[PDB]
RNA sequence: AUCAUUCGCGAGGAUGUAGUACGAAUGUCACUGCCAGUGUCGUAUCUUACGUUUUGAAGAACGGGCCAGGGAGUGUAUCUU
RNA sequence: UCCGCUGGUUCCUUCCGAAACAUGUCGCAGCAUGACCUGACUUGAGAUCGUCGGUGGAGUAGAGCACUGAUUGGCGAUUCCGGGGUCCCUCGCUCGCUUGUCAAACUCCAAACCCCCCGUCAUCCUAGAAAGUCGGAGUCCGGACUGCUGGGGUAAGCUUGUAGUCCGUAAGGGAGACAACCCAGCCCGUGGUUAAGGUCCCCAAGUGUCGACUAAGUGUUAAUACUAAAGGGCGUCCCAAGCCCCAGACAGCUGGAAGGUUAAGCACUUCAAAGAGUGCAGCUCACCAGUCGAGGUUUGGGGCCCCGAAAAUUGACGGGGCUCAAGUCGACCACCGAUACCACGGAGUACCGCAAGGUAAUCUCGUAGGAAGGCGUUG
RNA sequence: CCUGGGGCGGGACGCCCUUGAAAAGAUAUCAAGGGCGCGCAAUGGUUGACUCAAGCGGGUCGGAAACUCGCUGAAGAGUGC
RNA sequence: GCAGCUUGCUACCUCGAUGUCGGUUCUUUCCAUCCUGGCCGUGCAGCAGCGGCCAAGGGUGAGGUUGUUCGCCUAUUAAA
């Protein structure tokens, strides 16, 4: 039977491209975010700590608070609001 | 100005297309709405091409449409006197000319309904199972929508 | 009142030229007879028949 | 087991042989016939299929045998070069009870070919064009698809 | 409708006559003594009964020969709104 | 007694109206919890079923070998690890250049849908958005059509999924009948015009128009569980291209196949006109001369039709029948034909208004079920 | 108990990963590939110093089998399963 | 490819029952024809075969074993 683990069916959700494999840009890991700012969840597979679910990969979260290094995001999953803790390595700002 | 007339019913229609129709205010067949030419309405009319007929109406067609199928609140017919007492122009024809020239709107008329419940097409139409380019009636008539609007007068 | 019609049409999976000599009352009737004859002899609609010209002869 | 069983293409490609078990290999022996060195054949024709069909390896072997024998008896042993382009990569599995645990065992391979995809390419001289064309006609009679011949090289060389 | 003009290979279309004559209904004046309804028969169109089990019933699925009467969410205690 | 199993459970109208799915369950004919439906209340300003633009997620179709694995030859070298008749030299793997194929657990690439967020338009919304609390359930046998080459399967009116829409719970109109195919979602009566589909009769309206095809009663069968293939046709109708062609071809009619060779034909110096040879040693074609005097032959791509084509009560284009059609193809005209659409008069409902009354394209179908208002018997 | 009737077989009866799965999420079958019911006071933590697999070249019977020096080497290794 | 006449697959109908094999009796139907009728080919001399096409009007039986269907065996027979 199939499993129910957190990494289930994440062969390409949590995979890095060939020319971004290895160390990531360190400037992405100290990008400070403001209160209420909209940020995109684009999970960095190399950074194995503070990662959200693969189910939130590609969702825009509204920053509502900080819990140390990571940020608190109000993410939408279908019809429910979720609080998704993610470090700045996995987040990316939305530009207008 | 797209003249969008509905020509197929609401049975076996997907909910996205049916809500597209409902936001266009086309709930029943033989119902016409006049909308501007912005890209938003162009995409909305493109989404419902298989269930309506749309085109670029001219001034004479819209003038006759207002004169013969304009209803105010309470299901009262539109006439020349109401137009002259609620617009600046000499008749329905000049108001239709102003609307086609872009310096007027159908919302200029107070209480006027935005849906024209038209008669069924006299001597039929070309068919609701083929588009205009396939020999039917659905889709884009371009300036030939006024012929279909004339036969649904 | 005789005409020459040039063009190509979809003869199955391919396209074939033609210069079939057609006569009728005028040029538009010649084109209509061209479309009708190709829809008959090959069962193709008028979207599969392209007429490059209608030469009066 | 007739070819009508494993003919229609309604299932995905079952070719990753490291996740299956014990495929009986194809009976197809060679894929090049005739002169495998002379690249100077002016008239070249190819047998193409005009449906989406799965050709069994036994069908491919029978077609190759008949076409190669006809070409050897027509244009001599070294007067032609005939190429079977497609390898049978799909693995065909039969449910050898009832429908419980219906995923069958592999009972042979086959080649999935698309419409207009060339099966056999034949290169011949000017005079041996008709014999090569007729042998390719005999080859397609052993295949499960309608096949039509198309001329690759020297269209003006023939007519 | 008819008639006139013009177009169209043709069947036919457009224009005018004409939004005319007509047209559901709403009023009024004559005229007449039947009409609504009931029973049965015929003609035209439509419908393969009822309840139930059913995804699906006219079923070759289950119940009823017919008629009359009897025949199925009631009380105590307790909790909740 | 008990039963999750069977059957039955008695009046009318009005409003709204599902689910046959997930997790747990000695659970699989049951139940609970959630989704979905319903009623009320609190709350007080936004909501996104839809479009267009942008910031992001793509790793599916497609494509390809750049990784993982397969896979086909040719050419030139691995002087080395190897197989064979002074390790004299044979020689398969291995590595490059050029070819030939692939992947559902492959990707240097890579869409269209789609999903989160932002802006805009659009629609809904103070006659109450989103949110919250409570009352009441039904429901967890589903099925079908159109797609995903969905998975499995030889296939199945098979089994198991997913997106949308249907039947269930869906009338009326039409397909001969048709649960779910098309028009259509439907309060009552009248008038009109159209939708689907049809107009030779059965049957209201075309023995309709133009241009061709079919000679088989083929066909007169949109979708489809209701419709036979591979293969072939000098059947017939077309398009295009080679070849010979009024310096005379093609098919028929006149002189010859005479030098040769018996290399026992059938196990040349040089002539326009005769071979190591087509045929029942004379008996016969290929081939030059003349002849009527003009098209002939080959190939490819198409339309329809034909053979392939055999089943059991007599029978099914719906039936009659139909042949420049009443069939097929490319177009066209006019008419018929719904409860749809329009209009008129009427009923009910929803909300608002103190009330008169106002609005409704944006109200009127309905199974399980919730809510409301009434009729009746006995006292 | 599940079960293309039940039984025999099997456990798709708990947990984990790839495909199925149709590029958000979800998605079944006795669907396909399978695995787990553990091992480790170091096979753990941190700091420093280095880079691995495999080839080519040089080095003595240390053979085409050891160990050592140079070059190629973004990973073709290792990270307990 | 056809048939659905063998065995399968499936679970759509029937479990408030559609009496379940074989034989017997009687009637009918299909042709993919065993004989009878008409042809074609032959490696058809005749006789007798072999293969194919048209054709469903008639015929296609009696017995031993076995419950049998099927199948074997017997002697007839135009064929059984
Ligand atoms: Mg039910
Ligand atoms: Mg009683
Ligand atoms: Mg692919
Ligand atoms: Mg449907
Ligand atoms: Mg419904
Ligand atoms: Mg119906
Ligand atoms: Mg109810
Ligand atoms: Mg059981």
């Amino acid at each position: 039977t199939n499993s129910h683990g957190e990494k289930r069916c994440t062969r390409y959700k949590l995979q890095k491209t060939v020319r971004e494999r290895g160390i990531s840009p360190v400037s992405r890991a100290i990008q400070e975010f403001e209160e209420g700012q909209m940020v995109h969840i684009d999970i960095d597979p190399s950074v194995q700590k503070g990662m959200p679910n693969p189910k939130f990969q590609g969702s825009t979260g509204k920053v509502i608070g900080q819990r140390g290094r990571s940020y608190v995001l109000e993410v939408r999953s279908g019809n429910a609001m979720k609080e998704v803790f993610s470090l700045p390595q996995h987040l990316k700002p939305q530009k207008y | 100005m797209y003249a969008v007339v509905r020509l197929r019913g609401q049975v076996n229609v997907r909910y996205t297309i049916e809500d597209t129709m409902k936001m266009l205010r086309l709930h029943k067949v033989n119902h016409c709405v006049f909308v501007p030419e912005n890209p938003h309405y162009k995409g909305m009319v493109q989404k419902v091409k298989d269930y309506v007929a749309y085109g670029k109406i001219d001034a004479k067609t819209l003038a006759e449409v207002l004169e013969n199928r304009g209803r105010l609140e309470g299901d009262t017919r539109l006439t020349e006197e109401y137009i002259r007492e609620n617009t600046d122009y000499d008749s329905i024809q000049a108001f239709a000319e102003a609307v086609i020239e872009g310096k007027s709107s159908l919302k200029d008329i107070p209480k006027l309904k935005p849906v024209f419940r038209l008669h069924p097409p006299r001597k039929g139409h070309a068919g609701i199972k083929r588009t205009v380019q396939q020999g039917g009636v659905l889709g884009n008539h371009d300036e030939n929508i006024n012929v279909l609007l004339h036969k649904m007068r | 009142k005789s005409f020459i019609v040039k063009g190509k049409f979809k003869a199955g999976s391919t396209w074939e030229k033609f210069t079939k000599k057609i006569e009728s009352q005028n040029e538009k009737n010649a084109t209509d007879k061209t479309y009708s004859i190709f829809g008959s002899k090959h069962g193709v609609k008028r979207s599969q028949v392209q007429i490059e010209s209608v030469a009066e002869e | 087991k007739p070819g009508s069983m494993y003919r229609n293409v309604r299932q995905r490609s079952f070719t990753r042989r490291k996740y299956m078990g014990g495929v009986p290999g194809s009976q197809v022996i060679h894929y090049d016939m005739g002169d495998k060195a002379n690249t100077s054949f002016p008239v070249k024709i190819s047998l193409i299929v005009e449906e989406k069909c799965q050709i069994r390896h036994t069908a491919l072997e029978a077609a190759r045998i008949t076409a190669n024998r006809h070409l050897v008896a027509d244009t001599g042993k070294m007067g032609f070069y005939m190429k079977l382009r497609v390898y049978p990569h799909e693995v065909i599995r039969e449910n050898k009870s009832g429908m419980r645990r219906a995923f069958g065992k592999n009972v042979g391979t086959a080649a999935r070919v698309k419409p207009m995809q060339k099966i056999f390419t034949v290169a011949v001289e000017k005079q041996n064009f008709k014999a090569a064309k007729e042998a390719l006609w005999h080859a397609g009679q052993k295949l499960p698809t309608p096949c039509r011949i198309v001329v690759d090289e020297g269209a003006e060389l023939v007519q």
